[PDB]
């Protein structure tokens, strides 16, 4: 059941992880939108790698 | 000569995949309208009306992601033109 | 040059890009309405005037319509049925494909007549570029007949009026208003027909050119 | 069937010592054959080949400074290749002196 | 209608599960450093290639929060009775597992990568052994998982 | 709505065919008989966890559940 | 038995199915085939960074774990915990006001609530590829994710032991030794079998063997296997599963 627990936790620490940057990246106004997504996108990068 | 291509190739390569990232993504937003499969939050509280409002705001929400396409654009031609620099 | 201009190809290629451009053109921005009232015993809560508008890429599925119950003052929403995005979304999409690849064709044709003539090489990519274009418009055009059909007889006002929960009791008498005008469907079935009959044309005679 | 180990076997060899350094030398050039030592309890030093050994380490001596020498000189090497061109004459002792 | 001191325990759960990850990474650090600062000075181009175990102490500390932002998100002003137990054991075992891990992953990742300073190509068994002791983390987060099924 | 066994034949068919006529396209080689034995190999593994794939959703015993922002969502989305 | 032709694949796909992500795959392909292609340009380079030599000394076993890691997100139609529109719903729960006795409770109320698979109208057939997007936007999806995944990962492990088994008896034919064969090997394979076997078959029997009209009184997922080691048989509720199977 190893395998599986290993599967399991890299889902779910992936969505966690989407749901701790990508979501919260989320606004109406543009002027933001635009420009901050280059740091949280960054920040995702680097979590990632 | 200035910002030699061993501090750039990282540059280069992150702005490859965030402007396919981005593109995709913000595909995404557009055509699908956002359906919660891809997309579950929004930006709102009332709907008392109907969907026209949610639509809407999903289009804006995908003309969003072209600023910062482009921004990553720009950032991979500065990153290619330092690397140029020998 | 112009011998080749009055050769069959060119002007052939040339016909068959400008009839595309026609189909999938109006394809692509067809719409309509249908109109329906429901008549229920009583004249206050009764309904005269419903408006319900179908247009590209024709998902009936998700089309609907707001209606009053006609029962203590209520109301109601009810969504038709039929999903014909998936054919219809293949055959614009990949149209659209086509139309690129035709004017990459036609520029090739116009502006490299020399890369044209050498070897007989390209010649064979541009047949069976269109040989696999063939196949696909007859698929398209199979599945667009069954979709059209199957738009046909579900756009008829009874399908809708039987599944209407609450019209089973007397005094719920609904009567369609304007029937739907399907001219655009039946047109570019044919258009697409055309299409794919001359494009077959053009294979043939690609085949008896490129010896 | 599928695939095993592979197959190989001891095999004894004569040979004249005066061809045995040719011999040797190609088939090492061949890489396709192990050797074992057979006189165990003989000590390494006491061989009595003892003398090509450090003649051997003296020219790797030499040649360790002299590369020190090139690496002061900083000038680097060009790898022409041409790897088979190690012959086998006496000729070599007096170029290395 | 529920009784009292609802939160209480989901919340203590949360205090505890970083509490004790945090500690379990702080001996992980220590026993790494002072390994680093024992061998370097007869290896000093050994240094940067020898810094594996704190990086593991990041991932338990990575864990630490996954498990934080999961409770955290699932706090709400108001429990059934069900889920607030289940909190506390949720941070309660997670808690003490990075303990546990991080004491484990620290010690065995001193003693070994202060003995490869000597012989350099014993190195990988230490990661071998070192990273069996972060699946003891991920067992742990995997209870906590289960746990915040229900 | 969807169908199963249209599904299950088609794939198995491909993975099948592709495992069967594997071995003998190959030409003759030295590099033959491990390409074989990948190929079988790799076949099998893919078809057998695709076959539990496909089960994964069959007769379901459960329902899921959603939240009220997507019952009027799903409720004005596809069909 | 050199095992290597058969870890050639068994490695990567093992690496693969722990490993489920699909574009994480595609990045690491990327990195692969940038040390791939440059085979020769990074064979002219020194690997003055060991950690890049021993990375670089199986750049095939890489590729190969990047191929499989992609295989195993498209199967599992998951991707940074996303999935895509590419075949239908294969649910299809439109009647839930209507057939299923509902008009309005939403908002401040009723904010989560079940469904009815037996309800007609509200199946679509299961999902033809990968896990239905369904999972992928509910709230207890890990609920049921564990079970189906903790069957798979058993069914796996069960299927590589048979197959490891018959090695040593293929060995023994290389040896000519039915000595340690006669009363040996065979026990072995009975052994596992009779265990592994039922277990596996049971699964494959429960998964297709009741509906969701008899949901609410149909077997467990394990508790039969242990009151089966458990010797205790009470008719209290026996939840039969083929005729006669005591």
């Amino acid at each position: 059941l190893r395998l599986w627990a290993l599967s399991l936790a890299h889902a779910q620490l992936s969505e966690v992880l989407w749901t701790m940057v990508i979501h919260i990246g989320l606004h109406v106004r543009s002027l933001a939108g635009g420009l901050g997504l280059f740091f949280i996108f960054a920040a995702f990068a680097t979590l990632t790698v | 000569l200035c910002c030699g291509p061993k501090l750039a190739a990282c540059g280069i390569v992150l702005s490859a995949w965030g402007v396919i990232m981005l593109i995709m993504l913000g595909i995404f937003f557009n055509v699908h309208s956002a359906v919660l499969i891809e997309d579950v939050p929004f930006t709102e509280k009332d709907f008392e009306n109907g969907p026209q409002n949610i639509y809407n705001l999903y289009e804006q929400v995908s003309y969003n992601c072209f600023i910062a396409a482009g921004l990553y654009l720009l950032l991979g031609g500065f990153s290619f033109c330092q690397v140029r620099l020998n | 040059q112009f011998r080749v201009v009055k050769e069959p190809l060119g002007f052939v290629k040339v016909l068959q890009w400008v009839f595309a451009i026609f189909a999938f053109a109006t394809c692509g921005s067809y719409t309509g309405e249908l109109r329906l009232s429901v008549e229920c015993a009583n004249k206050t809560e009764s309904a005269l005037n419903i408006e319900v508008e179908f247009e590209y890429p024709f998902r009936l599925h998700q089309v609907y319509f707001d209606a009053p119950s006609c029962v203590k003052g209520g109301t109601t929403k009810i969504f038709l049925v039929g999903d014909y995005s998936s054919s219809a979304e293949f055959f614009v999409t990949v149209a659209v494909f086509a139309f690129l690849y035709s004017m990459g064709a036609l520029a090739t044709y116009i502006f490299l007549q020399n890369k044209y003539r050498e070897n007989n090489k390209g010649p064979m990519m541009d047949f069976l570029a269109t040989a696999v274009f063939a196949f696909m418009w007859l698929v398209s055009s199979s599945a667009w007949a069954k979709g059209l059909s199957d738009v046909k007889m579900a756009t008829d006002p009874e399908n809708i009026i039987k599944e209407m929960p609450m019209c089973r009791q007397t005094g719920n008498t609904c009567k369609e208003l304007r029937d739907p005008v399907t001219s655009g469907l039946n047109t570019s079935v044919v258009f697409g027909f055309l299409n794919l009959v001359l494009w077959v044309g053009n294979l043939w005679f690609v085949f008896k050119e490129t010896g | 069937e599928l695939f095993r180990s592979e197959e190989m076997t001891l095999a004894q060899l004569f040979l004249q010592s005066e061809a045995a350094y040719c011999c040797v030398s190609e088939l090492g050039e061949l890489g396709k054959v192990q050797f074992r030592d057979l006189n165990p309890d003989v000590n390494v030093f006491q061989r009595k080949f003892v003398n090509e050994v450090r003649r051997c380490e003296e020219m790797d001596r030499k040649l360790r400074f002299v590369e020190k020498e090139i690496r002061k000189a900083n000038i680097p090497i060009m790898d022409t290749g041409e790897n088979p061109e190690v012959p086998f004459p006496r000729d070599m002792i007096d170029l290395e002196a | 209608n529920n009784p009292e001191y609802s939160s209480f325990f989901g919340v203590m759960g949360a205090s505890s599960a970083m509490v004790f990850s945090a500690m379990g990474a702080a001996y992980g650090t220590a026993k790494s450093g002072t390994g680093i600062a024992a061998m370097s000075v007869m290896r000093p181009e050994l240094i940067m290639k020898s810094i594996i175990p704190v990086v593991m102490a990041g991932i338990i500390a990575i864990y630490g929060l996954v498990v934080a932002v999961l409770i955290a998100n699932s706090l709400t002003d108001g429990i059934t009775l069900y889920r607030s137990f289940l909190q506390l054991g949720a941070g309660l075992s997670v808690g003490l597992s990075g303990l546990a891990a991080g004491f484990a992953i620290g010690i065995v990742g001193d003693a070994g990568v202060r003995g490869t300073a000597q012989q350099p190509r014993l190195f990988v068994g230490m990661i071998l052994i070192l990273i069996f002791a972060e699946v003891l983390g991920l067992y742990g987060l995997i209870v906590a998982l289960i746990l915040s099924t229900k | 709505a969807h169908s199963f066994a249209l599904p299950v034949i088609i794939f198995t068919t491909f993975w099948g065919l592709i495992g069967i006529a594997g071995p003998w396209f190959v030409p003759k080689g030295p590099n033959r008989g491990v390409i074989i034995t990948m190929l079988v190999a790799t076949a099998v593994c893919c078809y057998l966890f695709w076959l539990i794939a496909i089960l994964a959703q069959l007769n379901p015993l459960f329902g899921p559940q959603l939240k009220n922002e997507t019952i009027w969502y799903v409720r004005f989305l596809w069909e | 038995i050199n095992p290597a032709p058969y870890t050639v694949i068994t490695f990567p796909f093992l690496f693969a199915v722990m490993f489920g992500d699909f574009g994480h795959g595609i990045l690491m392909t990327l990195f692969a085939v940038w040390m791939v292609l440059r085979e020769s340009r990074i064979l002219s380079q020194k690997h003055e960074n060991e950690m890049f030599s021993m990375v670089f000394s199986g750049r095939y076993i890489i590729l190969l774990m990047g191929l499989f890691s992609i295989y195993t997100g498209l199967i599992y139609n998951d991707c940074f915990s996303k999935s895509l529109n590419i075949f239908g719903s294969s649910w299809s729960v439109r009647p839930m006001f209507t057939q299923g006795n509902w008009t309005e409770e939403t908002l401040l109320g009723s904010s989560v609530l079940q469904l009815n698979p037996a309800i007609p109208g509200v199946f679509g057939g299961p999902y033809p590829f990968g896990i239905d997007p369904i999972w992928n936007i509910a709230t207890n999806k890990l609920t049921f994710l564990n079970s189906f995944k903790m069957k798979m990962s058993v069914i796996l492990g069960i299927i590589h032991m048979l197959f490891g088994v018959s090695l040593s008896l293929f060995n023994h034919i290389y040896f000519k030794k039915p000595l340690n064969i006669y009363f040996g090997f065979i026990p072995e394979i009975i052994f596992m079998s009779s265990l592994f076997g039922y277990l596996v078959i049971l699964i494959f029997y429960k998964w297709t063997a009741y509906d969701a009209h008899s949901s609410r009184n149909a077997p467990s997922l394990l508790i039969h296997f242990i009151n089966m080691f458990l010797f205790s048989y009470p008719e209290s509720g026996n939840a039969m599963l083929y005729s006669g199977q005591k």
